[PDB]
């Protein structure tokens, strides 16, 4: 059990600690996006109109 | 921050302090030990981060849908206009939930800002929420799970036929 | 049904009017799909016999395959063939007959009362 | 390759998600004629999506 | 224990015999509070219904449903 | 939706070409990056369905299914990989391929943009099925539950299929995007009467209604574990998905055609919770469990207000997770003392601390511990029909008290107490058990902290 | 465990009953 | 008697050989490298990057959106002295009633 | 403002950091019974500050910090209400609960699942601050359950015992026949006034509420241990004595009582609710105090003093006089 405990916690500290820390690196330097009107004659894009960056990449590469 | 117009909040009127014991309040000691110990460094840290968005400045927007024709202007099974109507009307019903959404939220912070006279303080609240409230349910309570454009239309039919027939009657 | 279609000339394959239609290509899924058939038509055959599956008669598993697919091909050009015919004699039929298809006046919604029934 | 069955499901994915982005030019008819989403192109763009 | 087990389930419809003790019990406790749930929540609607379509029934505030 | 058949398809040969100690890996690695795959589909919209092609859809109702249909297929793996180590190579191949092909089956069941494809694909879940229980279940009593798996279903769903290709008939489409805008009222009459059997009562056999889930204790029990896993989260929840689709047709005449239904659920979520109260059988206390959850979903799609379809796809999420995992702790028991009788093994938290944790906690997700999701859909479904009648309160609540009986009742009949004396082969928990456990718990624990994406359509 | 250690039907000639009592462990006289 | 049949087998024990068994198999390095695709695939890939990817769905069925243009649109009637909502869902004037 | 909501939400997540350290071991401690003793000592500091300047100017606030679901006209956040109930709640049960653990590293020493019995003891405290502090009736619903299935694991300790798994079965099915009538008073507010929020459901303010008040009353029935569905309590007696004291005495019994304090601006408005809970909390504190006369065992003895004494706060609720009771509950 405590074997289980120790390798459960593992596997999800191996990828939730880089999670954490590149979500932390985007939400410092990256950051989010401000809410503008739409400039004349522009048409956004489909993923410019989300406002976190990870989620305008989901919209973006994924969706 | 956000608009105050539609979050309305009357202005604060805090009083002195005019303290009349001469022991003194933990709270002003404890204010300026928050202040020194969590309030400058948390602004210090924001600071930082503020100027590391201002470094790369980008923007999001606010999808406008224009008005496509609804219900009422679309053919019987013609499915391309009464789509394009449908998702207009879907669009307006969950804008109309949200509607419903900020008048709770002014009803409810009223009550709690006015604290103990929120029974006169919050009249206007109070009829703005049955006015809201009243609309949204002639407008779409009763539809079902398989709501749509059509049975809201007709909803709205038969409640018009028993209003022109009340109106009928009583002349 | 058709029956009397194919009667003038009978037992064609494929007819003449056949070849004024576009012919299936060889990446149909379909034609695909049959082809697989053929893989699996070979599979079996190698596992009746007690033969390797995947390994043994690869000239045999091939001609599984292509025979098949040639087959197939065919019939596919006249199933293809058989809904033109279909599609052909129902456009003229309504076409000579304007009384029995008359065009429907459409209403709008508008105009249209539909009884709500609420769910309460 | 040593490893060639661990690329039978993720190249089935690129596949699949292959024959969706063609199945979606196939579906084409309305590209920038719905009522809702119609527009003038932008310069250097033939069409609004693929 | 496995006899048991055996008796309380496996066992029980071979040992059935359709008579009158078994037919009234299985006619009162099966359909039995099926049709008085059903007379209960049928007067509970058809009253409700009636005083929804009067305007009689006080729903000023339910948009939830 | 083809991205996802095609790696499914995929693991045919994956699965047939694998080395013959790598057959369990290789298939629980690709089933879960086609499960990391799945979440794709949560591209939804407040106003269209996300439409793929003329076959393939997935609006918010279809895509949780989907999400946890691609999740169950390597935790299947993980459970059945155990019991069958000692199996023939090819019988082992053709265990996996029955899996693959029924998750195959299900993923173009749910997406299935036009009905009579939805019925097509839904009967032919039932072939792996029969064939997983019938071969390999442990008792004699499988190829029995066979036949009544089988033949409940069958006897169902032909009139469905008469039902639909009248529909076909009439309307000219059994899609389900015009059907949305094509679909006329069907009005009083006794062709309509039947018209609306015909539509349901395949869907209420596989939800399973009272007084026709007999196939059920049968073949959930005489299934192994994949299948029991299968049926208990997906095989079910096939049939509120066509419920959900198919009542769409069938208004005003549900409004009163409902009211036998609703009487048989609301007092068969009593009855078969007081079954749970008195079983033996720890896996048919778990089935009987199953029974009583799936009535009030029953429920919440013949009263069809919105949220009484939100509680109902919620519970059906959370009900899936749930009995999946009481179904795996179960057979974790089954797998050291060779006996399902619940009595036997007592007192496991003495010998099984964490293995008794996860045993604590499927418990309290069965008896809707909130925030779970478990409680959001009970919750739900008790508002929606306390709206549809006030007096249903007393029975939902009455059904909460036994629940809560029958999951404390369980919990301590097989963890607390005593320890059997004569029971000395009770290993330690194994890795693949516990890793299994939490396969199951930490999903639906997550779902909490996010529950808008199992609300359904209506959200 | 085998068919004659398991319940069968209803005992009606007393060494049915005997045999019953037999299969329950117990004496025929308190079966 | 009664037929020819192989007796029943003992259930075997996966600690007995292998005190470090994950429960998968009897061979150690495939019992192992289970564990490790079972680990990592499930828990480090689709857990954690699937809490991620629902975490921070592209407003997810648009009801930001929805709150965003109800403020817009609360704020406008606001200043215009309209009513926030009309118990008309479609203009009356395009709405022909049936006559009596 | 930032003071008061910053210790107020640093409190409850002070008491959360031991169960993320319980939860995220390797060694056996160094004394973790002592480090949740001092987190529960460090909590009732971090609550006396909030209750120090409410005391000062009545400063009452709500943090809805982070929505949660939105059921499309009930819009469900996490809620905090900081009014007089909370601020003068939360710091005596901290202080009771650092009072309750100092004697159970006592008498709970020779136990050697020590760290679980803690850790349950704080998952009850956690439950507890979450069902006293709720603004909307999920998240009071949450901590509800929460002090119900810890209260079943902490009755059920010794849980090869038969008496206490039997008596912890008990008290779930008291408590979940109390939750029929919460879960009907859950309903009656969202049909009928679109709310689980407090704030609503006092400005709305209903005129025919004998329905929801007889639902809450039920509640209130099954969670302290009122006449009918009183057995569970004295039964409850069978865990260790730290938990009775905890639980079974001072904190978790009150919930009911709490409950319908916590509606008295619906109380104060009917009549025939007042007289409801007033017959049955003089039924409860005559019958549960004329049972402990004849009494022998100590606990029991004390657990229908409890009941007597939740018995009298109902009469005092049932007499229009809320903040009485809510004073004798942290009297
Ligand atoms: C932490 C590591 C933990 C272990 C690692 C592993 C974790 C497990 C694996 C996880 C794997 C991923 C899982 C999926 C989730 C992904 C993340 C996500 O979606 O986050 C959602 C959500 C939104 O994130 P986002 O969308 O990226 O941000 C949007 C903003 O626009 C963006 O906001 P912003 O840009 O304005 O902010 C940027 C932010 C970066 O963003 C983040 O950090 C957020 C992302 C991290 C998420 C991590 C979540 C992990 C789980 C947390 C919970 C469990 C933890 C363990 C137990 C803890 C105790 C309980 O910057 C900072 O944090 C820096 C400021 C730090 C302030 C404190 C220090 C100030 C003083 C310093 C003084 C010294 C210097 C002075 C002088 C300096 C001179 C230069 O993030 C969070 O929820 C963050 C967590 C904290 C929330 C508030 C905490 C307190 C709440 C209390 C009240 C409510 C509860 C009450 C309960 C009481 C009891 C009943
Ligand atoms: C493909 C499907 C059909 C395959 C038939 C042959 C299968 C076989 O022999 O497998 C053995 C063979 C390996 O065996 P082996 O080592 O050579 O020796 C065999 C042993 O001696 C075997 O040991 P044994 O015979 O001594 O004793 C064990 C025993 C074990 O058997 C038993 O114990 C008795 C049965 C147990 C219970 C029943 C389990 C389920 C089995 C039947 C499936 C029913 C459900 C099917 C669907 C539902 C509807 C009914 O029997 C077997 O395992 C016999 C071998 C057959 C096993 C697989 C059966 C496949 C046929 C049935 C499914 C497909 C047809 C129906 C489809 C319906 C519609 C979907 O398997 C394979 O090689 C599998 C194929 C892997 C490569 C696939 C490559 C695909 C490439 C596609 C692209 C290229 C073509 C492009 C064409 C298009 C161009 C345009
Ligand atoms: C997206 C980022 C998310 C980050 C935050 C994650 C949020 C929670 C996720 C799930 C948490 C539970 C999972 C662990 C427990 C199960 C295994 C176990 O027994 O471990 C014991 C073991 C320590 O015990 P041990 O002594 O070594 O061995 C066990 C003993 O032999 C015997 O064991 P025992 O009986 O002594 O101890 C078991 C004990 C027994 O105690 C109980 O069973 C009492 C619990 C019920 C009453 C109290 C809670 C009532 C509800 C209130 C809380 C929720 C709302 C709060 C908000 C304010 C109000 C609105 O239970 C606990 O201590 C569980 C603590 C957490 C309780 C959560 C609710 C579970 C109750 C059932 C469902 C309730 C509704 C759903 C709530 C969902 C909330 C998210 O724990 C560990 O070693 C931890 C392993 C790693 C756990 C990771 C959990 C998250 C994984 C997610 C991965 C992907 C996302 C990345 C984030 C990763 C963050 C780390
Ligand atoms: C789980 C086991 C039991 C399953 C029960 C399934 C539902 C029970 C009722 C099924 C009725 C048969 C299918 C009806 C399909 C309706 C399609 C339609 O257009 O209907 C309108 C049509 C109307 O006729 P029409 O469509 O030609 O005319 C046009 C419509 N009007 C009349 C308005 C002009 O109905 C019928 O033609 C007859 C419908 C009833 C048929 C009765 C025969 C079957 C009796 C019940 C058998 C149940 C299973 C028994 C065996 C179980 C296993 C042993
Ligand atoms: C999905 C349908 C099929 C079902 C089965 C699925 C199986 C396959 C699984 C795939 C991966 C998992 C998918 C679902 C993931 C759900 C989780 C998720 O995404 O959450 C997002 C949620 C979303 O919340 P949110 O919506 O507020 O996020 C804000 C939105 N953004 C980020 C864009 C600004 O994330 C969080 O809530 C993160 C908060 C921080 C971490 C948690 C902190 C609280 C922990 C407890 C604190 C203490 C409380 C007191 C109690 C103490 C203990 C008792
Ligand atoms: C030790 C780890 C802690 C963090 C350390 C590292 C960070 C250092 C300090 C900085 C703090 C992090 C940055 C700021 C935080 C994020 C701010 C933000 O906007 O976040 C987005 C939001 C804030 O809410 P929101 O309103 O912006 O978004 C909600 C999302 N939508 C609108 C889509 C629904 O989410 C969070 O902050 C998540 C934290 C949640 C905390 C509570 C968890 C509750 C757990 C139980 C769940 C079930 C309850 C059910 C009942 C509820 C009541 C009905
Ligand atoms: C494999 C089949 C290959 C067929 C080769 C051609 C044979 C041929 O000449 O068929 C003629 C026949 C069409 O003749 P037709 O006049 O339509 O038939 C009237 C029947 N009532 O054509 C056919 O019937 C073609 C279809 C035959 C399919 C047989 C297997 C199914
Ligand atoms: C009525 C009645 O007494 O039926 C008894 C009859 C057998 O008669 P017997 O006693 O053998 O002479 O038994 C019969 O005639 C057979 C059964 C009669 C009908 C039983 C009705 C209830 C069945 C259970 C419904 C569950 C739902
Ligand atoms: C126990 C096994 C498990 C459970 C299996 C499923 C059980 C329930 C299935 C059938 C449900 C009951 C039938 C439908 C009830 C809904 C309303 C209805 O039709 O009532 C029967 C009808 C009432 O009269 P009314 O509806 O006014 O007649 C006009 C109809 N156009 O009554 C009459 O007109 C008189 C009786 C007519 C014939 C009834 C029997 C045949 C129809 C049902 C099959």
């Amino acid at each position: 059990d405590k074997r289980f405990l120790k390798l459960l916690r593992f596997y999800i500290l191996l990828t939730g600690i880089p999670v954490v820390i590149g979500i932390t690196l985007i939400n410092v330097f990256i950051g989010e996006a401000e809410l503008a009107e739409i400039p004349e004659g522009y048409v956004p894009e489909h993923w410019e109109y989300f406002k976190h960056p990870i989620s305008r990449w989901i919209a973006r590469t994924f969706f | 921050s956000w608009d105050k117009d539609v979050y309305p909040e009357p202005p604060r009127r805090t009083p002195a302090p005019s303290p009349q014991t001469s022991l003194p309040n933990p709270i002003t000691y404890l204010t300026k030990a928050f202040d020194l110990l969590v309030d400058r460094p948390v602004t210090l840290v924001r600071e930082f981060i503020e100027r590391q968005h201002a470094k790369n400045k980008y923007y999001y927007y606010h999808r406008e849908f224009r008005r496509v024709p609804d219900i009422t202007e679309c053919h019987e099974k013609d499915v391309l206009c009464m789509f394009e109507a449908e998702m207009q009307w879907k669009r307006d019903y969950k804008v109309d939930q949200e509607i419903v959404n900020i008048i709770q939220e002014r009803l409810k912070a009223c009550q709690q800002r006015e604290g103990e006279s929120h029974r006169q303080n919050c009249a206007k609240e109070l009829q703005q929420f049955t006015q809201v409230v009243k609309a949204y349910q002639d407008r779409y309570h009763d539809l079902g799970a398989h709501y749509s454009a059509r049975k809201c239309l007709a909803k709205q039919k038969q409640r018009m036929l028993a209003e022109r027939k009340a109106t009928k009657e009583a002349a | 049904m058709m029956t009397g279609r194919q009667a003038r000339a009978p037992l064609q394959f494929l007819p003449d009017e056949a070849r004024s239609l576009p012919p299936p290509k060889l990446t149909d899924p379909r034609l695909a799909y049959i082809g697989f058939l053929g893989y699996c038509s070979g599979l079996i055959d190698n596992a009746i016999r007690r033969r390797p599956v995947l390994s043994a008669g690869l000239h045999r598993q091939f001609l599984y395959i292509t025979s098949f697919v040639f087959v197939g091909y065919y019939l596919l050009k006249r199933q293809d063939y058989m809904y033109a015919v279909r599609d052909h004699d129902m456009f003229s039929y309504i076409k000579s007959h304007p009384e029995d298809f008359p065009e429907k006046d459409k209403k709008t919604y508008r105009e249209v009362f539909e009884e709500f029934h609420p769910v309460r | 390759r040593d490893h060639w069955i661990h690329v039978l499901v993720p190249v089935g994915f690129v596949f699949g998600y292959y024959l969706d982005r063609k199945n979606d030019e196939k579906l084409a008819a309305f590209r920038n004629k719905s009522l809702l989403y119609k527009r003038e192109l932008k310069p250097q763009e033939e069409v609004t999506w693929k | 224990l496995i006899r048991w087990t055996c008796a309380r389930s496996a066992n029980v419809y071979p040992n059935f015999r359709p008579n009158t003790k078994t037919s009234l019990l299985g006619a009162l406790f099966g359909i039995g509070p099926l049709i008085f749930w059903y007379y209960v929540f049928k007067t509970d609607r058809d009253r409700k219904e009636k005083l929804i379509q009067e305007g009689k029934l006080d729903r000023t505030f339910n948009i939830s449903y | 939706m083809l991205k996802y058949i095609i790696p499914t398809m995929m693991l045919m040969p994956l699965t047939w070409l694998s080395k013959n100690s790598m057959i369990w890996i290789n298939t629980t690695l690709h089933s879960l990056l086609i499960s990391l795959t799945s979440l794709l589909l949560l591209n939804q919209f407040g106003d269209n369905s996300l439409n793929f092609s003329l076959t393939f859809f997935s609006d918010s109702l279809s895509t949780p299914l989907l999400i946890l249909t691609m999740w169950l297929l390597p935790l299947m793996l993980m459970a059945s990989q155990h019991h069958l180590s000692k199996e023939n190579l090819a019988r082992k191949k053709l265990f996996i391929s029955m899996l693959i092909l029924l998750q195959l089956f299900l993923i173009m069941t749910f997406t299935a943009t036009e009905l009579i494809f939805f019925y097509i694909m839904f009967e032919a879940t039932l072939v792996p099925t029969l064939i997983i229980i019938t071969r390999w279940g442990n008792q004699t009593e499988r190829l029995n539950a066979g036949l009544y798996f089988l033949f409940y279903t069958l006897a169902g769903s032909l009139p469905l299929l008469v039902a639909l290709i009248y529909i076909q008939n009439t309307m000219g489409s059994l899609n389900f995007l015009i059907l949305q805008y094509w679909v006329q009222p069907m009005p009083n009459s006794w062709s309509n009467t039947f018209m609306w059997l015909a539509c349901m009562m395949a869907f209420m056999v596989k939800m399973p209604l009272y007084g026709l889930h007999l196939w059920l204790p049968k073949a959930h029990v005489e299934a192994p574990i994949a299948g029991s896993m299968v049926l208990a989260a997906i095989l079910l929840k096939l049939g509120g998905y066509g419920m959900m689709r198919i009542t769409l047709l069938l208004n005003p005449i549900t409004d009163f055609m409902a009211y036998p239904f609703i009487m048989l659920s609301l007092w068969g979520m009593i009855m078969t919770s007081s079954i749970c109260l008195r079983q033996t059988d720890l896996k048919s206390l778990i089935a009987y469990s199953s029974v009583s959850h799936m009535a009030l979903v029953i429920v919440a799609i013949l009263i069809q207000t919105p949220w009484s379809y939100m509680g109902a796809t919620a519970l059906m999420i959370a009900h899936g997770l749930t009995s999946s995992m009481l179904f795996c702790l179960a057979n974790s028991n089954y797998e050291r003392v060779h006996s399902r009788t619940m009595i036997l093994a007592r007192g496991l938290q003495t010998l099984l601390p964490l293995m008794a944790a996860w045993w604590l906690l499927a418990s309290l997700t069965n008896l809707a511990l909130p925030p779970s999701i478990n409680l959001i859909g009970e919750l739900f479904v008790v508002m929606s029909t306390f709206s549809w009648s006030n007096i249903t309160i007393i029975l939902m609540g009455l059904n909460m008290v036994i629940t809560a009986l029958y999951s404390l009742y369980m919990l301590i009949t097989t963890q607390r107490g005593k320890h059997t004396h004569h029971i000395n082969n009770i290993l330690p928990s194994f890795t693949r058990e516990n890793a299994l456990m939490s396969l199951h718990m930490l999903p639906l624990l997550l779902l909490s902290l996010n529950p808008k994406i199992i609300l359904g359509p209506l959200y | 465990i085998t068919k004659d250690m398991l319940p069968g039907p209803y005992p009606k000639t007393p060494e049915e009953r005997a045999a019953a009592a037999k299969k329950y462990n117990m004496r025929v006289e308190d079966y | 008697l009664r037929w020819q049949e192989d007796p029943e087998p003992e259930d075997e024990n996966l600690y007995e050989k292998n005190p470090d068994s994950h429960g998968y198999d009897k061979d150690p390095a495939v019992d192992v490298w289970n564990m490790r695709v079972v680990f990592f695939f499930g828990f480090s890939i689709v857990l954690v990057l699937g809490s991620t990817f629902v975490a921070y769905l592209p407003d997810y069925r648009m009801q930001e959106w929805a709150r965003r243009e109800a403020e817009r649109l609360v704020k406008y009637r606001e200043a215009h002295g309209l009513p926030l909502m009309e118990s008309n869902c479609f203009d009356p004037s395009k709405i022909q009633l049936p006559e009596d | 403002m930032n003071l008061f909501s910053s210790l107020t939400l640093v409190t409850l997540i002070l008491l959360t950091m031991p169960i993320a350290a319980i939860n995220f071991n390797t060694h056996k401690f160094t004394n973790y019974p002592l480090y949740v003793k001092t987190t529960i000592s460090c909590a009732f500091i971090t609550s006396m500050i909030p209750t120090m300047m409410f005391i000062h100017t009545g400063q009452e606030m709500i943090i809805s910090n982070w929505h949660w679901l939105t059921i499309q006209t009930l819009k469900l956040s996490l809620s905090f209400k900081m009014d007089f109930f909370s601020m003068m709640f939360v710091p005596v049960a901290l202080f009771v609960t650092w009072s309750i653990m100092e004697f159970s590293m006592w008498y709970m020493h020779s136990d050697p699942n020590i760290n679980q019995f803690f850790k349950y003891l704080l998952l009850f405290l956690i439950t507890m601050l979450i069902l006293v502090t709720a603004n909307n009736l999920f998240q009071l619903f949450i901590g509800w359950e929460g002090v119900g299935i810890m209260s079943f694991l902490l009755i059920g300790w010794w849980y090869g015992r038969t008496d206490a798994n039997t008596a912890a079965l008990q008290a779930i099915l008291y408590n979940r026949i109390g939750d029929i009538g919460f879960i009907l008073a859950m309903a009656w507010f969202l049909i009928n006034l679109n709310t689980w929020d407090l704030q609503q459901i006092f400005m709305l303010n209903p005129n025919d509420s004998n329905l929801p008040l007889m639902g809450l009353i039920l509640a209130a029935t099954g969670k302290s241990a009122q006449f009918g569905l009183h057995p569970w309590l004295p039964s409850a007696m069978e865990g260790p004595t730290p938990v009775s004291a905890l639980l079974h005495s001072s904190t978790m019994v009150v919930a009911g009582i709490f409950l319908l304090i916590r509606f008295y601006p619906l109380t104060e408005n009917n009549k025939f609710g007042q007289s409801i809970m007033l017959c049955l909390g003089a039924m409860t504190t005559l019958f549960t105090a004329m049972c402990a006369l004849t009494q022998n065992d100590i606990k029991k003895i004390i657990a229908f003093s409890t009941s007597s004494q939740l018995g009298l706060m109902m009469v005092t609720i049932g007499i229009n006089q809320p903040h009485l009771a809510f004073l004798h509950i942290c009297t």
